[PDB]
């Protein structure tokens, strides 16, 4: 029960400076955004698989396990997608810039009163970004209301016994609501709790950004539409 | 019943909710590697057998042989990615995708 | 036990960076000279002394290198465990009462490559885990060794090449202190992968202090260490 | 002589068990022959300092051979840095709590 994508144009990488992929356990990506972003502006694996007419409907979804015990992780489906990973009914967002599965994102409204995002911003749908992120400044309001504090490279932690009294945090996609509970948005490490929630300044013509990485997607089963330009979301189940 | 295909599910492995790689196959017959089904990025690449010395990550991954492929074709060109983390350069080739591994 | 009264200390009220995070102790307990305490404050092993603590003035440290031993390392007070090493203590002179500052006559790489060829001056030192010398010093014995740089200083060896290897003697007080490849090479397991690190590291220390090689926990692991304080010394003995 | 049982954390950090203070206070010290003092983490520590967060803290009103000092003290190590304050006290080695 599998695909061939015949004829397919990919790098052989000889020369991968520093940590990050020796850490990795992974041996490579498979990218799957709009080929807009791609290096040597190659077709791309599901462009090409598009192209060889290998699916009847040209979608992809993720559904990610938010527990690493959990068998499977997570699952990839190829030309549709699972019910049986998904609540309810998917509601689509239209994609704004086919280069990231781009969306326009109305408001981050935090439970406790604050309102990041308030005129509206742009994100993108990033499955390769376990973490959200977010505008430097943006972000760091977001930890002072959450009582976090910094560490390094834009990350924040919180104290656990205060992870039970945080407050929730909604992002609301398309006229919807989209809630994360502190248990959603906060990862246990080592006994320390991260918060899901990262400052980064992406530059522009691209940023400002925000990235709804795997914190998101691992409560919101995504729907990756290719004929009709859109991301569809659900309650994951 | 008798149906038709359907579609296609890649199962997905993940470590602590901090990476979800899959299976996947290059060649012919398919040579396993995990690759992160990235919807942030629009390019494939694996780590080449003919990888300099330097490059550490290469030691511990599996590489590709395009000398144990049939449906191997030759581009050549040079290729740099850059990642919101990180960085790679390599080489352009073309061969058979398979998902998954198949092999 | 041994109760050190009247002991001056610090209460670290900033730690930052991430070192510290990451760390499984709580704190340093220094037992260097007096020279190097920060604001003058006489050390727990200076106090232990005046205050007649112990019979003998000296202090021993075996390393388990498994390191899934059971204890996987014994600091003895006033004394030496002789259950943990083999054969009889050589000493050397300390130079410099700082560190424990010895003088190291050579660095040599049984392949060929001699380094430290006109003597330099090393300390043994028990916070540091691996061997550290001059960076082009350093550079020259991984390039010796066909280890290749990682990042800060730090050389990776390909698993497959570490039986190959050739051993790297230390000469200190004449007698030759030899390591083989599995003695200075770290088989570092994570995320279900294995790397061999390299137990040598290139860092300049910088004058008057530095140039200065560190005999690091690599070293104290295959060799059992005692600190004379009252001969100025440091005794080396096979550890067992 | 008094031996003090070291615990091994993969072959790179060397540290055993020591007291601070009348009952004594166990905290893991490295013994650190590279550097000439000593240091565990207060409980009048930042709330900045993550690393106190997990990490056994002195506290000075529990003791009873307690002393005072309040010198400011910076230690500079290759690695990292901390700052804090003076003290004295009973140093218990092993904990002997
Ligand atoms: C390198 O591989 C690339 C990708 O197939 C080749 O260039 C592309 O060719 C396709 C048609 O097959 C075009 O649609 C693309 O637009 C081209 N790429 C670029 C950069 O725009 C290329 O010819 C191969 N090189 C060699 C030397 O074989
Ligand atoms: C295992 O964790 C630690 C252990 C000890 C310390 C203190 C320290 O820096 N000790 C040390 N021995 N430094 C080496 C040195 C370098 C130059 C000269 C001149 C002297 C000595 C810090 C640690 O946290 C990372
Ligand atoms: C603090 O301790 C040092 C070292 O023992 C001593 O010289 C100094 O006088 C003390 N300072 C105070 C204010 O007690």
């Amino acid at each position: 029960g599998g695909v061939k994508v015949e004829r397919q144009v990919f790098g052989e990488a000889t020369k991968q400076p520093g940590i990050t992929f020796i850490a990795a356990k992974f041996d490579g990506i498979l990218g799957m955004a709009y080929p807009r972003i791609s290096v040597n502006n190659v077709l791309p694996v599901f462009d090409n698989l598009m192209q060889q007419k290998l699916v009847d409907q040209n979608i992809f979804s993720f559904y990610l396990s938010r527990d690493p015990d959990a068998q499977p992780g997570g699952e990839l489906m190829l030309g549709g997608t699972d019910s049986k990973y998904y609540k309810g009914s998917l509601s689509y967002l239209n994609v704004t810039r086919k280069a990231y599965w781009q969306v326009h994102l109305d408001q981050v409204e935090v439970a406790s009163g604050l309102t990041l995002c308030k005129e509206g911003c742009e994100a993108i749908v990033d499955t390769g970004t376990s973490l959200m992120v977010g505008p430097v400044d943006e972000v760091r309001e977001l930890q002072k209301a959450i009582g976090a504090v910094p560490l390094i490279q834009g990350e924040y932690m919180i104290p656990c016994e205060k992870v039970s009294t945080l407050p929730a945090i909604t992002l609301k996609l398309g006229g919807k609501g989209y809630k994360l509970s502190p248990e959603d948005y906060t990862l246990k490490v080592s006994t320390l709790c991260l918060s899901g929630f990262m400052g980064m300044d992406i530059p522009p013509p691209s940023g400002p950004l925000w990235i709804l990485g795997d914190v998101f997607i691992g409560r919101y089963y995504t729907v990756f539409d290719r004929d009709n330009n859109r991301v569809g979301f659900a309650e994951a189940a | 019943p008798a149906v038709t295909e359907g579609p296609i599910p890649e199962v997905l492995k993940n470590y602590m909710d901090a990476q979800y790689y899959g299976e996947i196959g290059i060649g012919t017959p398919p040579q396993c590697f995990t690759v992160v089904f990235d919807t942030g990025s629009s390019n494939l690449w694996v780590p080449s057998i003919h990888c300099k010395l330097l490059d550490i990550a290469c030691w511990i991954h599996h590489k590709y042989n395009s000398d144990k492929s049939s449906t191997y074709v030759k581009n050549g060109t040079s290729f740099d990615i850059h990642y919101g983390s990180g960085s790679l350069s390599g080489y352009l080739s073309q061969d058979t995708v398979s998902v998954p591994c198949q092999s």
